[PDB]
RNA sequence: CGCGGGGUGGAGCAGCCUGGUAGCUCGUCGGGCUCAUAACCCGAAGGUCGUCGGUUCAAAUCCGGCCCCCGCAACCA
RNA sequence: AAAAUG
RNA sequence: UUGACUGGGGCGGUCGCCUCCUAAAAGGUAACGGAGGCGCCCAAAGGUCCCCUCAGGCGGGACGGAAAUCCGCCGGAGAGCGCAAGGGUAGAAGGGGGCCUGACUGCGAGGCCUGCAAGCCGAGCAGGGGCGAAAGCCGGGCCUAGUGAACCGGUGGUCCCGU
RNA sequence: UCCCCCGUGCCCAUAGCGGCGUGGAACCACCCGUUCCCAUUCCGAACACGGAAGUGAAACGCGCCAGCGCCGAUGGUACUGGGCGGGCGACCGCCUGGGAGAGUAGGUCGGUGCGGGGG
């Protein structure tokens, strides 16, 4: 909700930023293919997330739209598009961890995310943890 | 703080860096671009009287001869906090003018 | 008019009790005193031929120096006067001129201040040095009632070479600074 | 301390007892006690006994 | 305003530019003439 | 989709390109006249000026962002 | 030769 | 006679100049691609010499907002730099003061940029000046926009021509 | 030669901030005064002049400290001149040279010419 905007499409090269690590939560949802995820999609996932286990734990959505997706009105050529119209999106490079759950069973957690994946226009993978950290 | 550096505005080589203490005044001829000093004329770190101004002169005469001796003349004055006033080198010899 | 009790006393009376009370070593590590700044704010220089270089010197008498006409640093549409000029008189008494004024303050003015009970021991609050503001301008021996054409006090600051308000507070409690504990 | 700016000195200094009748020096209201004191409710019952 | 300065009692011009309403009128100032060296040069 | 006009006390109109002063009629309120109501008479009140901000010392007033309101065009195949 | 209703 | 561009033309918008981006780490670089300015202003907002250093934050202070003016620490730049943006900048280009008028005349090595013609920088010499004790600085303004070939005339001036 | 200190330049934060003790014989400063020079939109505060009684408390100088700041490898990757495969495509990968940025280990409360005064 700010700054001067209606920006350049730009492209998604290798996913040099497609691969973080569960930061909070317990289990997670990492992306396999690069893409633009419409807020419309995030919610549509998150919602079903919470909704899968009514009155459950916590949901963390690390990805976040901010890129304005413009579009023409159904005509020809003459200056950038009315822009936005539908809205904004976030850019996901294969490997980024989109959503992550916690405070619940793996049977409940794992199965929860699985659904989300159906909402997102990508191919996903689910992860656990115990991996990366900065301890000794 | 005083960022004076009234100097720094010295481009024509040869600097007559002065320095007034609270009893003794020191003057010094320096070559920049090649950091080194040549002529020197302190106040009491020399000897002479005990009167600032009075001294401030006989202390400059010092630089005169001393300098001229090794082929020095045209130069520019100096010292930043200086405040061109009491302390003085109003003396013959050096073509530093003033 | 060169040396005054307050000044005098400070030395042959305050120093000691202080050297002891607290406990120093070097007479310079001591609680010296060196600057008083009676400053006014007035209110304006607005319309109706507002010269107000009147209370200017009115102030001078109460002190000794001539104050410096202060000017605006910014501009505020909220309450008139903007950009430059305007007014905000100020003056700095150092050494002598200072001592005396205080001495005259601490023995005639404050007394007499409207009612008076003491001073605010919280005004230092800790940070070395003090502060305080007087409402009336005619609470001074030099000025008169048939003189002042309009009330308009101000505020005066004072500086201590000491830090801890503790010290600072003692130095003044000794110099005769009254205190509404 | 410069030109016709200043004003003077003379005795407008150590003139200690410069007529405290001016209003009051370290005379009254020494910051001690003055007229009567308190009114006191109940502690002051002169009705009867 | 497109101003120029007429050296009093001769010719020459400096071709200056004042600001009228903005405190002006009576412009004149030591400039160098071609007919020997300086004078003041007025307005006009 | 595009142009251009307009949102100001309760209603209907000014004031805005020429920035600091909100004006008019109607109605609301109080007091008179009258047996009483109208009418008539005297005297008052009442406006975040559509909104989210920008420039300025200062924005009804100037510059952009939408929200309803009104008009004009939207033609050749 | 004259300034509505109840 | 009733312009051109134009993802056909008309309608609409635009047409020169400045600043970011696009622009792919020298320059340069398109599109009816994204986003803002200019068609002026300073007689001090210009010279030079001499001084000063900001904005904020935290306390403390009569009237006093949440910054009126004071005092005290902390604060290297986030202020300032006439107006857009950018670069630059306090070891000043910023704030104040005293004298001034180089917002000169004659010129101009050597370059930048470049199809042309335009635009830009410029040391130095001469003359006669300003400020500074001096070294020195001074041919307008922290810098880039604030502008228009020729032709035709108008006002002056002058060594020239004048059937 | 090696110490101490006053001027100065250079490297341009590994020299910074903040702590902790020390130094006054010299130097330096603060101090002593405002008659003269010259001073502050008001203040000799700052500029300035004349003096040296007192001090090392301020400030500066010199040491020690890692808590903040600054520096900072090696490895390893990202990306990439050049060359080149797979797949329908979205994209994935190899060969040959270059090679960060972050982060780790760790480093640092300086270094260094010139001229002076003192043992």
């Amino acid at each position: 909700r700010m700054k001067y905007r209606k920006q350049q499409r730009g492209r998604l090269k290798g996913a040099t930023k497609g691969g973080d690590y569960v930061a909070f939560g317990d289990y997670g949802l990492v992306a396999l293919e690069p893409a633009w995820i419409t807020a419309q999609q995030i919610e549509a996932a998150r919602v079903a997330m919470v909704r899968h286990f009514r009155r459950g734990g916590k949901i963390f959505i690390r990805i976040f739209p901010d890129k304005p997706y413009t579009k023409k009105p159904l005509e020809v050529r003459m200056g950038k598009g009315k822009g936005n119209v539908e809205g904004y999106v976030a850019v996901v490079k294969p490997g980024r961890v989109m959503f992550e759950v916690a405070g619940v069973t793996e049977e409940q957690a794992m199965e929860a995310l699985r659904i989300a994946g159906h909402k997102l226009p990508i191919k996903t993978k689910i992860v656990r943890r115990d991996a990366y950290d900065e301890a000794q | 703080k005083f960022r004076v550096r009234n100097r720094i505005k010295r481009t024509g080589r040869l600097r007559l860096s002065v320095f007034r203490s609270l009893k003794h005044i020191y003057a010094q001829i320096i070559d920049d671009e090649k950091g080194v000093t040549l002529v020197s004329a302190s106040s009491l770190a020399l000897k002479l009287k005990g009167n600032k101004t009075e001294v401030a002169r006989q202390v400059g005469r010092a630089l005169a001869e001393k300098a001229l001796a090794l082929g020095i003349k045209q130069v520019a004055f100096d010292r930043g906090p200086y405040k061109y006033h009491g302390r003085v080198k109003a003396l013959a010899e050096g073509a530093r003018e003033g | 008019p060169l040396d005054v009790a307050l000044k005098r006393k400070y030395y042959e009376e305050v120093r000691p009790e202080l050297i002891r009370r607290f406990g120093y070593q070097n007479v310079w590590e001591v609680p010296r005193l060196e600057k008083v700044v009676i400053n006014q704010g007035l209110g304006e220089a607005k319309e109706d031929a507002r010269i107000l270089e009147k209370a200017a010197q009115e102030l001078a008498l109460i002190t000794g120096q001539k104050p410096a006409v202060t000017r605006a640093k910014k501009s505020i549409s909220n309450f008139k006067l903007r950009k430059g000029m305007p007014i905000g008189l100020r003056v700095t008494l150092r050494r002598d001129r200072m001592w005396i004024f205080l001495e005259k303050l601490l023995n005639v003015a404050l007394p007499r201040i409207r009612d008076f009970r003491g001073l605010n021991p919280n005004s230092f609050d800790g940070r070395g040095n003090y502060n305080l503001g007087l409402r009336e301008q005619l609470i001074f021996p030099e000025i008169t009632y048939d003189m002042v054409d309009a009330l308009r006090g101000m505020d005066i600051a004072v500086v201590t070479t000491a830090e801890t308000d503790e010290e600072a507070r003692a130095l003044l409690e000794l110099l005769g600074f009254p205190f509404r504990k | 301390m410069k030109e016709g700016i200043h004003p003077k000195l003379v005795p407008a200094r150590i003139i200690c007892g410069c007529g405290n009748v001016i209003e009051t020096y370290s005379t009254k209201p020494e910051i001690y006690v003055e007229v009567c004191s308190k009114c006191h409710p109940f502690y002051t019952g002169q009705q009867r006994f | 305003l497109l101003l120029e300065c007429t050296e009093c009692k001769r010719r020459n011009y400096a071709t200056e530019k004042n600001k009228r309403n903005t405190p002006n009128k009576l412009e004149l100032r030591k400039y160098c003439p071609w007919c020997r060296k300086h004078t003041v040069h007025r307005e006009v």
